[PDB]
């Protein structure tokens, strides 16, 4: 592709904080907060400063991660998978078919 | 093979002789538009290359000589004095940029060596009268008749990638000073070698380099430019173009039809291109004299063509499908290059143009002008009333320092491209000989001193 | 400057071709196919164009009689020359030949005519080959008992320089009668040499390999490049000022 | 419109009202033009902007300058073959009769004599072809003759 | 100025042709001609230059087996189409074509 | 991933435009001008002005919506799609297939 | 110029045509207003060239002006000196003079 | 997508080269370097400078370019081409059984 | 104007006889200007150059 990364004159940083997206990142004792960015950052919300658990669409605070989240290269990534999983589906199906037919001609 | 930079590939691949025969825009001096973006010079009707390829042979081994000159211009025409100096230089070996290819083929794939066994200095001096050359001597050897030169080109080059498909290209930078003009174009990134280093591993290209010789032929994939001064103040501004806000070098859609010469540039920039280049333009536009037509110049290579297309949505014409095209069938062929193959029958492929048969069509305009370069001067009317422009000894930019900001839309390309700018200034030298052999040289290039920063 | 330069195998100064450049770009040469195998050894197809030739008997095709009495036959190595031939467009063919001679390669991988190459083995300039064997095939017409048409078969170093395959039939299973359907096409003219006005040969606008020229004595080195600066295309544009960029000077190329 | 008292041109100041354009049919400004570009410039470059490409021919078409045509060699066409097939020999061997039959499969193509060709002047035709193109479809009408069966 | 020409129908920027500029002034298309009249309707003059062509029934020209079992066949609005045929210049004809169209 | 749009200083936008990438657009009366870039964009071209209808290769003014043309990551997200057709269609081929063999055996 | 407008019979034009009148050719206004007006033909016979000369008023040949502006080109010349130059000009001892070529 | 290529600020080339990735190049006699990046690249090495075939992990200086490696959108876009592939053989593998039951059924 | 020729002491390339050169055979002729004699043949006259 002969694409150089990266020519952009750089930043300089955020400084305060938050700036990367779906690091997600985990809160005190907390755990969970979500991924700069979706609609749980943008509400004011209260609770979260000093308790655990997820008072959000995604958590518990066992998984993460950065949250594959939306559609990006990653959700074509995450759609890539599927699809792949889709065909390996596909195909396993397929496979027994046949394996069926033959014994049923054998007898 | 798998390197598609190699001959056998570029030897191997099939081209449809389907796209381009005897029927192709039948009645027009139009140029194919998927050619458009194809260097025309590596092609084996090149003159130039090919006689200096046979000035050394028709074998693949061949023991050559030849005779370098010096370019640098601080040293070109110098004169020097009675006395001993070093005088060093290196030379390259890379065959892909020692030598070139009418394919452009990857040389140093294809099994492209060289070698230098000697290297000599000739230099030929006057048999001038020891008692005249004494006199001379000590005329030269006084600071008050100091030689100076400056490089002809007198700009400084700079080198700005352009993503594949990119449109618009921004460019950030200020000048503390006044120059003389600017100057541009476009080049291909594969076709480029980066200079700089002592070698460029991934340069597998050994075709013409348009950033060396000259070869441009991408400055008709330019829509606009905009040029701003403290990223507020517009140039020219002061409303002098019908589009006060830009340069507009051509438009796509006619509307009031701001294009001239029969073809697609806006009357805005043929006048700038006239001005710049004969003065032309004040009082009538006419084919300016001989002497000022050179191959860089602009008229010289400006070329403009139109055709007329079978409009798609005019009537049920549908689509001529190349893989359903038909003409001088059994005497022509699919695959076409092998020999006859099909049955005489009425062909349907490319549809008519005239005569009562002739379905609605629609106008395309166009242009080319290669081996050129789009200029812009930096005076006040465009016009060339000295090397040192009015504008570039304008108080206002001789006090204080500004900024730059120029934006180039252009048509996309499937591929990287460069956007190669001139800031034409400059490039001066002196050169004082006080005492034998001692040789002591004063450079100064303004604006652009020594880069920005 | 004085050296010594190898402009590699990509190099092809010309169009076309310097082997049989009329040859029809379809034309095989004489090649001897295998009939769809089964059990049908070997196969000729060709054509036996020689002048006149008295006889033929064992020996081989008679040439005369080498001065006298003693019938001479023609010398294996290179007799009879694809070359020769009868000089009659329709006296020769009308007049008929009863004793016929042609030379043809045996078992060889089937290359159209077009481009066909082969290195020379002998003063006769015959492509004899490295292998010594030699077979002077007695061919008949089906139910006379003569040779009507006498072939030297032999083995040739073809090659093909200037010429590739524009049409390749079989992969593999070539050397059969499907095969000689392949055709020829001359490989694209490519042009190499040195740059205009040497441009590139010499280091320019290079920090890296910046050029020097100072007096012994002063040391200090006259020459102060830029990689911002551009000597080459300075050069150019600078000639297409002073003087006709359209005439040539070899000297400076 | 030029030198036409029918439809002359006007420029003047709207305070003055007097045309200060005067045309006479006598005078010929387009003729006037065309000499004045031939003295000032190379009539013979090109600029789309003002249409401007003086009508010129071709020397070989208004003076024939037949120096006749190099044939000296024929032109052949050979078959995509290289050799009619036609006919099938048989490698036989001699002894013991009058030539026994080979058995190693049978049916061959070989040509007894030259590569049947046809001839053609190549550089004939296209002189021909020239002349007819360029100067006999442009004789004067009274040398030609109506086409036959043809509704004109 | 700015408008729209019309040059006509007398207007042919070009010499020669741009259909079929190779075919013999005097070789005509696929006609099916009639033979001097009396009770002898129709009569064609062509030829089937096809790539060989597995078979022919009722259906028309096979094409092959659209893959797998089931045989395939041209699609009579543009199969076969008069610029396919053979490769093979003495391997075509002296193959001979059993099935053509 | 991490990675925090958007680094690269800002252009400040195009104004005279046409910036975007197969907007699409549509004219007047109109309809369909093609998206910035591509072929029919780069030829000076006439008689689209003051008429609508589609004088160039994508058109009718029926169909838009900022045409997903050549390759992108869209390419990928329409040759992803395209995959997953295919994978979708094999799967049913399979299953069919399946199904008769059991009939058969039944009967 | 027959390929500088296209190879369709059909085909929208756009052209410059400058003034060839010698009296005004170089002339050399000053500030002011003034009435520029002027006809411009429409027999395609006379406007339009054919290789064969035929008639084409006859073989179907139209045209038609659609619209038609008149541009001209001012020197950014200094208001200061403009002004001169002007008071000069318009002395009797300095009128400009032609004459047709 | 509306997505006007290109805003940032462009960089102004880097000069010293090597700047674009997987270009691959080749050298000399040589032929085959490696992509700038990767790890060949970073380790100092020697043998190079003057001799041709291969003394990394990728080589013969037959194959090239820009060989496709790593993950990019290209992985995404090798590995979206692999998908396919897989999508393919498994139709494959479907048509094959089906004609088989067929045939049985037949005889 | 330069040229390379096949050097006469280099190998076992013997020496093109004019005699034997063949050339297109079968289309070309030994005296060169009648008609077409011979037979067509992989030719040998004039060695590679490259």
């Amino acid at each position: 592709e002969g694409r150089i990364y990266v020519p952009y004159v750089t930043a300089r940083l955020p400084k305060w904080s938050g700036s990367v997206q779906d690091k997600t990142g985990s809160n005190m004792l907390g755990g969970v907060v979500l991924p700069p960015n979706s609609q749980a950052h943008r509400t004011e919300t209260v609770g979260t400063e000093a308790t655990r658990d997820n008072l959000h669409a995604e958590g518990a605070r066992r998984p993460e991660d950065q949250t594959p989240y939306m559609i990006l290269v990653e959700d074509s990534l995450g759609g890539l998978k599927r699809r792949m999983d889709l065909l390996e589906e596909s195909n396993q199906q397929l496979l027994a078919t046949l394996n069926r037919l033959r014994t049923g001609l054998a007898a | 093979p798998p390197n598609t930079n190699t001959y056998e590939y570029m030897n191997g691949r099939i081209p449809v002789s389907g796209l381009i025969d005897t029927y192709v825009n039948i009645g027009t001096r139009w140029s194919p538009d998927v050619m458009d973006n194809v260097n025309p010079f590596n092609h084996h009707r090149n003159s130039g290359l090919r006689y200096r390829s046979q000035l050394l042979g028709n074998g693949r081994f061949c023991d050559f000589h030849i005779q370098v000159p010096q370019k640098f211009f601080a040293i070109r025409n110098l004169l020097l004095l009675p006395g001993t100096y070093t005088y060093e230089w290196s030379f390259r070996k890379d065959v892909n940029m020692i030598l070139q290819s009418t394919l452009g083929n990857d040389l140093r794939v294809d099994g492209a060596t060289v070698n230098i066994t000697s290297v000599n200095l000739y230099a030929s001096f006057f048999p001038m009268s020891h008692n005249t050359a004494s006199t001379l001597e000590a005329m030269l050897r006084n600071d008050t008749n100091d030689q100076s030169f400056n490089d002809y080109l007198s700009a400084a080059n700079m080198l700005y990638p352009i993503p594949p498909n990119a449109t618009q290209l921004p460019i950030p930078s200020r000048n503390w000073a006044a120059f003389r003009g600017w100057s541009l174009t476009r080049l291909k990134q594969r076709e480029t070698p980066a200079l700089g280093s002592p070698f460029d591993p991934y340069f597998t290209y050994s075709g013409t380099i348009p950033y060396l010789d000259g070869t441009f032929y991408l400055s008709h994939t330019f829509r606009k430019v905009a040029i701003q001064f403290d990223s507020s103040v517009t140039w020219p501004g002061n409303d002098r173009l019908l589009t006060p806000n830009e340069f507009e070098i051509k438009i796509s859609v006619d509307g009031e039809g701001y294009n001239v010469a029969q073809s697609n540039m806006t009357k805005d920039w043929f006048l700038v291109q006239m001005l710049a280049n004969y003065n032309i333009g004040y009082q009538g536009y006419h084919l300016p004299p001989d002497y000022k037509d050179r191959t860089f110049s602009f008229l010289h290579n400006f070329i403009p063509m139109c055709r007329q297309v079978p409009n798609p949505a005019t009537e049920g014409y549908f689509g001529l499908g190349i893989v359903n095209h038909r003409t001088t069938p059994a005497y022509w062929f699919r695959f076409c290059r092998a020999p006859r193959e099909g049955h005489p029958y009425p062909q349907l492929a490319l549809p008519p143009h005239w005569d009562p048969r002739h379905a609605l069509r629609d106008p395309e305009r166009k242009f080319l002008c290669d081996r050129t370069l789009w200029r812009i001067p930096f005076s006040s009317n465009f016009m060339s009333m000295g090397s040192l422009t009015d504008l570039g000894q304008n108080l206002l930019y001789a006090n204080a320092a500004h900024a730059l900001d120029m934006t180039f839309e252009m048509d996309p390309i499937n591929e990287p491209t460069l956007l190669y700018v001139l800031f034409e200034v400059f490039d001066v030298a002196r050169v004082h000989q006080p005492h034998r052999g001692v040789i002591e040289v004063v450079y100064l290039r303004t604006p652009f001193s020594a880069g920005n920063a | 400057i004085r050296g010594t330069l190898d402009r590699g195998a990509s190099f092809k100064p010309y169009s076309g071709t310097a082997y049989n450049s009329f040859a029809p770009k379809s034309a095989p040469n004489n090649t001897q196919f295998r009939q769809a195998n089964n059990g049908h050894p070997a196969q000729t197809i060709a054509q036996a164009s020689y002048v006149a030739t008295i006889g033929g008997a064992n020996n081989d095709l008679q040439m005369g009689v080498d001065e006298r009495q003693l019938p001479v036959y023609a010398n294996t190595t290179y007799q009879p020359e694809p070359q020769l031939g009868i000089e009659g467009w329709t006296a020769g063919s009308m007049a008929v030949i009863d004793q016929a001679g042609g030379r043809v390669l045996r078992n060889p991988t089937q290359t159209p005519c077009y481009g066909s190459y082969a290195k020379p083995t002998n003063e006769h300039g015959g492509i004899t080959k490295a292998n010594t064997q030699v077979e002077k095939k007695y061919y008949r017409t089906g139910d006379n008992g003569n040779p009507e048409t006498v072939f030297y078969t032999e083995e040739a170093d073809v090659l093909t320089p200037d010429t590739h395959l524009v049409h390749a039939v079989p992969a593999a299973d070539r050397a059969k009668v499907e095969g000689l359907s392949q055709h020829a096409a001359p490989n694209r003219p490519n042009f190499i040499g040195f740059r205009d006005c040497f441009v590139g040969l010499m280091y320019y606008n290079s920090g890296g390999n910046l050029g020097v020229l100072a007096g012994q004595s002063s040391q200090l080195n006259a020459v102060v490049d830029l990689q911002d600066r551009n000597t080459e295309l300075s050069y150019q544009m600078l000639l297409a000022n002073t003087t006709d960029r359209s005439r040539y000077f070899s000297m400076w190329n | 419109y030029y030198n036409s008292g029918g439809n002359l041109g006007v420029l003047a100041g709207q305070s003055s009202q007097l045309n200060a354009v005067v045309d006479l049919q006598d005078r010929n400004t387009e003729l006037s033009y065309q000499m004045l570009l031939a003295n000032t410039t190379d009539r013979s470059r090109y600029f789309s902007m003002w249409n401007q490409a003086m009508d010129s021919y071709d020397p070989e078409v208004r003076v024939i300058d037949n120096v006749g045509v190099e044939d000296e060699m024929p032109n052949y066409c050979f078959p995509l073959s290289g050799v009619q097939i036609g006919n099938r020999s048989h490698e036989v061997q001699r002894n013991q009769q009058q030539w026994q039959n080979v058995a190693n499969s049978d049916n061959n193509y070989i040509g007894k004599g030259n590569l049947p060709a046809m001839e053609i002047n190549l550089a004939a035709n296209l002189w021909r072809s020239f002349l007819y193109s360029n100067v006999a479809l442009y004789l004067p009408d009274n040398l030609k003759f109506t086409p036959h069966n043809i509704q004109l």
